[PDB]
């Protein structure tokens, strides 16, 4: 207990030290980025010890070290919940961040504000760990809004570029609309219960939990970019590639799902909320997977891939499998982060070219980036026994055999086929065919920082799902009896997606003119939602404000 | 910009360090008072109802 | 890292792969319409081929005025801050 | 700069990048085949699925119509 | 499955309602039905801190597996047989629920046949 | 298929019939517009390029804009008054008959 | 500082750009920019794997290792 | 504002670029690009200028139907993914005048050359202003074109902010 | 260190290790390193500090407020008596807030401690929390920001009259 | 700046139109005030309702990020039309078709989700069975009140 608690807190304290020593205290500007990378590396090791103790005996702790404020009958203390979800996520987040920081040392090498960039990345991580270890709603709100502000600062990193500022403000706008639901939940729990502490909320276990859970669902919709409040996540591609890797894997986007997982003791008993989260997840996963089918920017395809996966996690919440949704968070972090780093490897070698129509012929020219991209794509598409199969495959079986909305089940299966198609699309246009890029060939991936960072995530995308799934204690009764056509649905629809995608991608080489259907235009322009909404609502609000 | 931050640092640490050292020395060698029952017939001073030596000093000197 | 000679070599290289030009009348001073007898439609394609070669766009207002290989070299050198 | 750029030609490669790329692509396939050899049930099915229409009326306690 | 095509497209009167069933006495057509035996006691499941949804008629196999998983650390592969016994017990449990559905289905069909016969 | 413009989607300049129907009058107007812009450009550049100038080049166009810019109604207030009054009447009535659930409500 | 490869290497013969030239010739047209694209289909870029070939990268060595491993494991079963 | 020729050539380039976005593959683009050129070569010698304008108008309507919803954009072109990426790094040269002398003393050779340019700027200003006065018709300029330097030793009028503009990759 | 009656904890029951493996447990070797590297030096430093505190021992006390007449015994507009009753009522109000806080902390600690069996094993703590919150609500809820002993007494009398009226109705 | 160069009241006679047009650096043909209603525009010109994004990005604007030239009249709603805010650029799909397609998609989905709720998928199994009277005590049931037992049988 004494070693478990001390090491849990030293993991967090260790991460704030590089921020603290920025105030001239043996601060070596020489290699501040290397110093920050080393701190993440040591924080990962110290966080492995409490995790091992939890894997062994299931030991769990609440540390309420500091009493901050008492408002009559409401004590607010700095309290940390070192539980199942914290013990597994923190090591995964630190492992992925360790690779993204080492990748950034090579990717952001020429940036004159390299030090400020690593400070912001480190702050992004600290505010996310405050979020996941928070034991009370107020402490969670600190991390909740902290990650949002760090997204704004990192999305708008290149602040001279007007589109970067617009995308950064867009992220704040959509997330703050979700935060209406967050404060709604806080107000309801304080008034109806008498607490913001997770322990007292679960102990009282209210039955009329429609209002607080709708508020929490609204907060998740904005933060995890579910349908309605989704456009900001693809626009967040304005930021440098390392920001997208951290934003889309182990930070920000999964905080919305994580919030609903933490409140599974309440959603377990609210079938109305399960229906709403199920339907919201199903339309999100289908809609964004459709948008990715026609995108040409390699970062936008992966951004819509994240929204589609976030929709699948939301579906898993709606079928009452919070522990499978958490597992997908952990597995998805490994290969989604790797894919962004592979894309940055391609983008760097083609002098900041991001349009896949100008790539091609890279299969042999970048053998290590190619290997990681194929491994990452296969993990994403649920290739048996890679990291993604150990969550996605179970989620599909659980949904297939659940008492569930049939249309939501169908939309989720189609989105699984679409995952194979837009994955095939990246591989086909990026790696295969003939070079379509300019003539001065600067392709070079022989940088140890690049290889090592990708390599550690490649190993994660192979064995992390197997290792994690074989250590976590069971908290449900998995459904293992079902007909063969329900057991293999995920594999079949994924294979059909590859077969269908290859046929369509091979049709592009034919010497036949190509006209755009209404469906193609719908997919290309993101269902028109950004175009209509980001012109109409700003116009209506701004035009009335002046008068 | 760098000159200001050096000056801000210097003047915070000018008293911040002696205060940091002073607090540690007080905490180590004086320590905190120990709770006790008011002995029968004894009337404590108003500053004797607090525990930390600095808090007692503040109450006695100023309040 | 571009250089003036490096730009000049690549500009001429691309013109030597254009079938409508004889790579014996081609010098840095050849006028696409007065010396090489090319169309204005041909000149548009030459400028597009330079945009592909160097990976950046030459706006239509500036493109119309580039009528010899040396003018192309000067434009690219000026745009990219090449001085030797 | 270890790698000089090339004009209109396939780029120069190092031995390390090619070997490492081959090692991890072969590691991926060994893992997939090794797992399938031991955990094929996770893909195909862990238990037989019964045919409910083959269950007798005696074992479900369905009384005869005329009774 | 096919059973959904029957209820929603065919005749729902002869198809079980998953929320309502069973709608027949547990002893109808069943002379002398033995009760299910629970091996694990309430205190054992309480002390083991099993999740509530796990405290079913297979809990004793789970308790056995959780103990082995704790005693074999760090060997995270050492309790395959115990994990399988729990998995198989749940499989038998599910089949029982599949029989309950089938029994209710045939009984509803039997009720339909009589009503016609009485008509 | 013909393009249909909207407040938030202007007609493309290439599809505008006017841009092809050009007359001496239209060219004359364009020349006058270019002369106005060239005069302002010269006036701005002579100050912008002046080696001895340090400060702001005041733009009267900007000054005219801010001066002009710095120079429903009660319906929303009535609407919200009835939303909150109606809600608070209902809640108050329930509290007085014990119907409202305030079991753990002790913070306000 | 950098020597460009001789510009006479680039020929459309033997590449799909030749196919394009043949199709245009039937219509009486011709492609004057064909040689400018020819480097994309020659010497190093000439052959690229298919999608299936891309997926099965490393399969030969991964499968060879797998056979050894299941041979090594089945042997210990007898022991 | 644009001649008929300039509109035909600007459509030709724009049509080819959008065609490139569709075809993607270079052999496919080369085939269809030559067909597109053959369509522009069909009416190259149209004399009736009423007919030619009608041909251009229809061409632009056909382009609008056939354009790519997401055409390729060069990274540093307007609307590209690198557009204005480096603007935050461009610091105007007048900022160097405010450096502390201890900052200036780290680059003595640079700041010595910078004085020479400032001198060259000061000594040329009067002649640049005079040149523009004596070449500008009464009523002001009709266009924005600037003249060259006509004597030896003169600098082209209003050169400072063109010559000393920030580099495109200032760091 | 604290009163175990005010903040109770049930007896702890940790099971003895029963290792059924041969691989060493890394957590046992990290515990010994922790005790050797982290705990022992920390204990030594504390023992030095406590020796200094022993040399200089001084005491502080918990203030005792004698009881004074309630607002019910104060004559109307008699500020001198009202002042002392009002100040006493405010002290009691603040103490009742901390009583609810104590009972809430008991409840929260029980929830974490009992783990997956908390719904059944924390019934007593939930019941006590439910009763105290009710009593606190009766005393102090709905008084407003300008609360006073007078307004609290008026609320009590309204409740008492209703109860008396309900007793007659039955 | 002087009152003659600042915005004024709505112009009445044509001579005030000519003076207002020259004040705003426009030609008399282009100058057009806002309607002389009660808003309070004065004689400030009404300019095309177009975002700054529609202006040519390659021209050497005095304000490249605003795409404005020094001395050129500013649109009344310029701060709404900056490149960071409302865009009015032509779209490849007509505005009305975009709206119908987008609304049609959302409406169809919401309808199908309603249908999916009314005809939910499920497996052919009976209710899950729990011992000890459906875990009456574990679920927090009152130990002093005796629960009406639930019984489960073998099959
Ligand atoms: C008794 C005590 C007396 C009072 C003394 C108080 C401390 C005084 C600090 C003296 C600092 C002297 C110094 O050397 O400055 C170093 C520091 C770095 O020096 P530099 O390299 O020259 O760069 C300074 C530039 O301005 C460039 O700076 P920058 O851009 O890198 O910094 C920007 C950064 C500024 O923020 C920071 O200061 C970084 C630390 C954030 C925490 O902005 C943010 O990150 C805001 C978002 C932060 C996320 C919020 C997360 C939620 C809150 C979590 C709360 C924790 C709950 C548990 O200078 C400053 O930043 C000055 C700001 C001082 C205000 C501190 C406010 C803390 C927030
Ligand atoms: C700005 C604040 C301005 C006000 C300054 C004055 C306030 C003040 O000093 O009092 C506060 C407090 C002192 O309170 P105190 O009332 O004087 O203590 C009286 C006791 O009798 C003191 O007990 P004691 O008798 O044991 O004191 C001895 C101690 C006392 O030494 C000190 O004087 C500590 C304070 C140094 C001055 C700091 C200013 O020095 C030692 O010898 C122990 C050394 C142990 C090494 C082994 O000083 C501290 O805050 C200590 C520093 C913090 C300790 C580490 C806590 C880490 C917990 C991290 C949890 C979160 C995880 C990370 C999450 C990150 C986000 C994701
Ligand atoms: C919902 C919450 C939201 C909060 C928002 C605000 C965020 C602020 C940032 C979080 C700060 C977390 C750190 C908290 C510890 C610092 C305060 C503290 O330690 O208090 C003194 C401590 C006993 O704490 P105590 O005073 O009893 O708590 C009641 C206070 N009203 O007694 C001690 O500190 C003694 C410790 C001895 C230290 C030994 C090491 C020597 C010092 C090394 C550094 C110099
Ligand atoms: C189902 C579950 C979800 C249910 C909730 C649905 C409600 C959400 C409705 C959408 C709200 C409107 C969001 C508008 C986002 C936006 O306008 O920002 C982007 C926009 C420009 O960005 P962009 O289109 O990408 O162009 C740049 C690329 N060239 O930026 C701009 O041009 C203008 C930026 C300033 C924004 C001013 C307008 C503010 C919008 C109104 C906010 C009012 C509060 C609304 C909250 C209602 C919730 C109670
Ligand atoms: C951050 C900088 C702040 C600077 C200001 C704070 C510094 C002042 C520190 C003074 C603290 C002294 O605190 C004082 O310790 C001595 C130790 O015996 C106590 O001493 C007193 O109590 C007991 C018995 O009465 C005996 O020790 C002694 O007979 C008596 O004098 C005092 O009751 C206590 O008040
Ligand atoms: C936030 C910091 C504020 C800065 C304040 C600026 C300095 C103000 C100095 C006020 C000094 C008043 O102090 C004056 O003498 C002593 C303390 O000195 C105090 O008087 C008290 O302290 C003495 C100390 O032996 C004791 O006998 C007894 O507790 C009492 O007489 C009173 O407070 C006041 O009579
Ligand atoms: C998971 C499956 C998802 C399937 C989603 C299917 C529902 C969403 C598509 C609804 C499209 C409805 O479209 C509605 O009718 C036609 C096109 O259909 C549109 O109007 C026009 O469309 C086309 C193109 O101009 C014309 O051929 C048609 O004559 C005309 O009516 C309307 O603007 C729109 O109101
Ligand atoms: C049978 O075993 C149940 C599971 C099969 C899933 C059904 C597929 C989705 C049905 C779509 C119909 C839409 C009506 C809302």
């Amino acid at each position: 207990m004494n070693m478990f608690s001390s090491l849990s807190l030293v993991t967090l304290l260790l991460l704030t030290m590089p921020i603290m020593m920025m105030s001239f205290n043996t601060y070596k500007p020489s290699n501040y980025p290397l110093y920050v990378k080393t701190a993440i590396s040591y924080a990962f090791i110290t966080s492995m010890i409490p995790t091992m103790m939890f894997i062994h005996s299931g030991q769990e702790l609440i540390i309420s070290n500091w009493h901050w404020l008492t408002i009559q009958t409401l004590k607010l203390s700095l309290s940390f919940k070192m539980d199942y979800f914290s013990m597994m996520f923190i090591p995964v987040a630190l492992f992925v961040t360790w690779s993204i920081m080492e990748f950034s040392m090579w990717y952001m090498y020429s940036d004159p504000n390299i030090n400020k960039f690593f400070k912001y990345l480190l702050l992004f991580l600290i505010t996310m760990l405050i979020l996941v270890t928070a034991n009370n709603l107020f402490q969670l709100f600190i991390g909740w809004e902290g990650v949002g502000i760090m997204s704004f600062l990192l999305i708008g990193w290149w602040y001279g570029r007007a589109d970067a500022n617009t995308a950064a403000l867009q992220a704040i706008l959509y997330n703050r609309i979700g935060d209406i639901g967050f404060i709604l939940a806080m107000a309801w729990f304080l008034t109806n219960l008498n607490t913001w502490d997770l322990q007292q909320i679960f102990m009282l276990n209210p039955s009329d939990s429609n209002m607080p859970l709708i508020g929490l669902a609204l907060a998740a919709t904005g933060k995890s970019a579910q349908f309605g409040l989704h456009p900001w996540l693809p626009s967040a591609m304005e930021g440098p590639t390392p920001v997208s890797a951290l934003l889309h894997s182990s930070t920000m986007v999964v905080a919305g799902i994580f919030l609903l997982i933490r409140f599974y003791p309440l959603t377990e008993n609210n079938k109305y909320i399960q229906s709403i989260t199920l339907c919201l997840g199903a339309i999100t996963t289908l809609f964004t997977a459709m948008c990715a089918l026609t995108q040409n920017d390699i970062k936008k395809i992966i951004a819509f891939s994240t929204s589609s996966q976030l929709g699948l996690m939301m579906v898993t919440i709606g079928i009452n499998q919070p522990y499978l949704a958490f597992l997908h968070i952990c597995t998805h972090a490994f290969f989604k982060a790797m894919l962004f780093m592979c894309s940055g490897s391609i983008i760097h070698s083609l002098n900041d070219e991001q349009d896949i129509r100008k790539m091609g012929g890279l299969f042999k020219a970048m053998p290590f980036t190619t290997t990681a991209l194929i491994v990452g794509s296969l993990a994403l598409t649920g290739m048996p026994f890679l990291t993604g199969f150990y969550s996605k495959d179970l989620i599909i079986e659980a949904a297939n055999t659940s008492y569930t909305n049939a249309w939501a089940l169908l939309m989720t299966l189609i989105a699984t086929s679409f995952t194979a198609i837009y994955s095939t699309r990246i591989i086909f246009f990026a790696l295969l065919g003939q070079p379509r890029f300019p003539t001065l060939v600067n392709i070079n991936e022989n940088n140890p920082l690049l290889i090592n960072s990708i390599k550690r995530l490649l190993i994660g995308s192979l064995f992390a799902g197997y290792i994690i799934s074989n250590n976590i204690p069971p908290t449900t009764i998995p459904q293992m009896t079902m007909p063969y056509y329900l057991k293999t649905t995920a594999l079949i629809v994924t294979i059909l997606g590859f077969i269908l995608a290859l046929e369509i991608s091979n049709m592009t080489k034919n010497l036949k003119y190509h006209y755009p259907s209404n469906a193609f235009k719908f997919s290309t322009l993101l269902g028109y939602f950004p175009t209509i909404m980001h012109r109409l609502a700003p116009y209506m609000n701004l035009s009335m404000s002046q008068k | 910009d760098k000159r200001f931050l050096k000056l801000l640092r210097f003047y915070i640490l000018l008293t911040g360090i002696p205060v940091a050292i002073g607090i540690t020395l007080i905490n180590v060698f004086i320590g905190e008072a120990e709770l006790a029952e008011i002995p029968e017939g004894y009337v404590p001073e108003h500053w004797e109802y607090f525990k930390h030596p600095i808090s007692r000093w503040i109450a006695r000197t100023f309040f | 890292p571009l250089t003036l000679e490096g730009i000049k070599d690549r500009v001429l290289y691309v013109l030597k792969l254009y079938d409508k030009i004889d790579p014996e009348k081609l010098s840095v001073n050849s006028h696409f319409m007065k010396d090489l007898g090319l169309d204005s439609l041909d000149q548009v394609e030459i400028i597009m081929a330079m945009e592909d070669e160097f990976g950046f766009e030459i706006p239509d207002i500036d493109a119309e005025k580039l009528m010899c290989p040396q003018e192309i070299v000067d434009y690219i050198a000026d745009k990219k801050d090449v001085y030797e | 700069a270890h790698i000089e750029p090339r004009y209109r030609q396939f780029p120069q490669l190092t031995r390390s990048q090619v070997i490492q790329a081959e090692f991890f692509s072969a590691t991926m396939w060994f893992w997939i085949l090794w797992r399938f050899w031991h955990d094929s049930d996770a893909v195909l099915g862990h238990f037989p699925y019964p045919d409910p229409s083959q269950w007798t009326d005696e074992e479900l306690g369905i009384p005869p119509d005329d009774e | 499955g096919a059973h959904l095509a029957r209820r929603y497209l065919g005749d729902a009167s002869v198809e079980p309602d998953p929320l309502r069933m069973p709608t027949f006495p547990p002893d109808y057509g069943f002379p002398e039905r033995k009760e299910r035996e629970m091996v694990a006691t309430q205190q054992e499941m309480n002390d083991a801190q099993l999740v509530l949804q796990q405290r079913d008629y297979c809990a004793h196999y789970l308790i056995r597996f959780l103990k082995c998983k704790r005693d074999s650390f760090p060997n995270f592969l050492a309790c395959k047989h115990e994990r399988h016994d729990w998995d198989y017990c749940e499989h038998l449990d599910y089949v029982k629920r599949m029989k309950e559905f089938e029994r209710e289905r045939r009984l509803l069909q039997r009720k339909k046949r009589r009503e016609q016969r009485e008509a | 298929p013909k393009y249909e413009a909207s407040r938030l989607s202007s007609l493309p300049t290439t599809l505008d019939p006017a841009e092809y129907d050009i007359s001496s009058e239209t060219r004359k107007a364009q020349a006058e517009r270019l002369a106005i812009r060239s005069r302002l450009k010269r006036e701005y550049q002579l100050q912008y390029y002046d080696p001895s100038r340090r400060g702001v080049i005041e733009d009267p166009a900007l000054v005219r804009w801010t001066y002009a810019r710095s120079a429903f109604g009660i319906g929303p207030l009535v609407f919200w008054y009835y939303v909150f009054k109606t809600d608070r009447d209902r809640k108050e009535k329930l509290i007085q008959e014990g119907k409202l659930d305030r079991t753990f409500n002790i913070s306000y | 500082k950098m020597e460009l490869p001789d510009y006479k290497q680039w020929k459309i013969e033997g590449t799909p750009l030749e196919t394009v030239q043949e199709k245009l010739a039937a219509r009486g047209l011709r492609d004057p920019w064909g040689r400018n694209e020819a480097w994309r289909y020659m010497g190093g870029f000439a052959n690229n794997v298919s999608f299936v070939g891309a997926l099965l990268k490393g399969f030969k060595w991964g499968f060879a290792a797998f056979v050894v491993a299941i041979g090594a494991e089945y042997y210990l079963e007898s022991q | 504002y644009l001649t008929h020729q300039q509109k035909v050539l600007r459509l030709y380039k724009r049509a080819l670029r959008h065609l490139e976005s569709w075809c993607i593959h270079r052999d496919k683009y080369r085939y269809f690009a030559c067909l597109l050129r053959a369509r522009f070569d069909e009416h190259k010698n149209e004399k009736d200028m009423v007919k030619a304008t009608q041909l251009l108008r229809e061409a632009e309507e056909e382009f609008w139907h056939g354009q790519h919803p997401q055409p390729y954009i060069f990274p540093e072109s307007p609307g590209g993914t690198s557009y204005e990426r480096y603007e935050c790094y461009k610091v105007p040269e007048w900022c160097l005048d405010d450096w502390h002398p201890s900052e200036k003393a780290m680059y003595p050779d640079y700041f010595a050359k910078r004085e020479q340019w400032k001198k060259l700027r000061r000594e040329s200003w009067e002649r640049e202003v005079k040149q523009l006065q004596e070449e500008t018709p009464v009523g002001g300029p009709r266009t924005e074109a600037l003249p060259p330097a006509r004597k030896q030793g003169d600098l082209p009028p209003l050169w400072w902010h063109i010559v000393t503009r920030p580099r495109e990759r200032p760091m | 260190s604290w009163d175990k009656d005010v903040y109770p904890e049930p007896p702890r029951r940790t099971p003895a290790p029963s290792p059924q493996t041969s691989l060493p447990n890394p957590i046992t070797y990290l515990t010994k390193a922790f005790d050797l590297l982290v705990d022992r030096p920390v204990t030594l430093v504390r023992e030095f500090i406590e020796r200094q505190h022993a040399k200089n021992k001084y005491y502080y006390y918990h203030r005792e407020f004698r009881r004074v007449p309630d607002i019910t015994e104060c004559q109307e507009k008699d500020v001198l008596c009202m002042f002392e009753a009002e100040m006493q009522w405010r002290r009691d109000y603040k103490v009742d807030q901390e009583i609810v806080n104590i009972i809430q902390e008991r409840l929260k600690a029980c929830q974490q401690r009992e783990g997956e069996s908390h719904r059944q094993n924390c019934a007593k703590e939930l019941e006590q929390f439910t009763q105290v919150v009710k009593a606190y609500q009766d005393r102090y809820h709905d008084l407003g920001a300008h609360y006073s002993a007078r307004k609290c007494l008026a609320k009590q009398k309204q409740r008492m009259l209703a109860e008396r009226k309900a007793a007659k109705e039955a | 700046i002087t009152k003659d160069m600042l915005p004024g009241p709505y112009p009445k006679t044509p001579e005030e139109r000519a003076a207002a047009a020259k004040k705003y650096n426009m030609r008399v043909e282009d100058y057009e005030p806002y309607p002389d209603d009660g808003t309070g525009y004065g004689d400030y010109p009404k300019l095309p309702d177009r975002s700054q994004q529609e202006r040519d990005p390659w021209y050497d604007w005095d304000h490249p990020d605003l795409r404005l030239n020094w001395g050129e009249p500013m649109h009344w709603d310029l701060d709404m039309y900056i490149r960071n805010r409302v865009d009015t650029s032509p779209t490849p799909v007509n505005w009305n078709l975009m709206c119908k397609h987008l609304f049609g998609f959302v409406a169809f989905m919401l309808f199908m989700f309603w249908v999916g709720e009314t005809y939910p998928a499920y497996q052919p199994v009976g209710p899950k069975q729990y011992p000890y009277n459906n875990l009456y005590l574990e679920r927090g049931g009152d130990p002093n009140k005796e629960p009406e037992p639930v019984v489960h049988y073998e099959i």
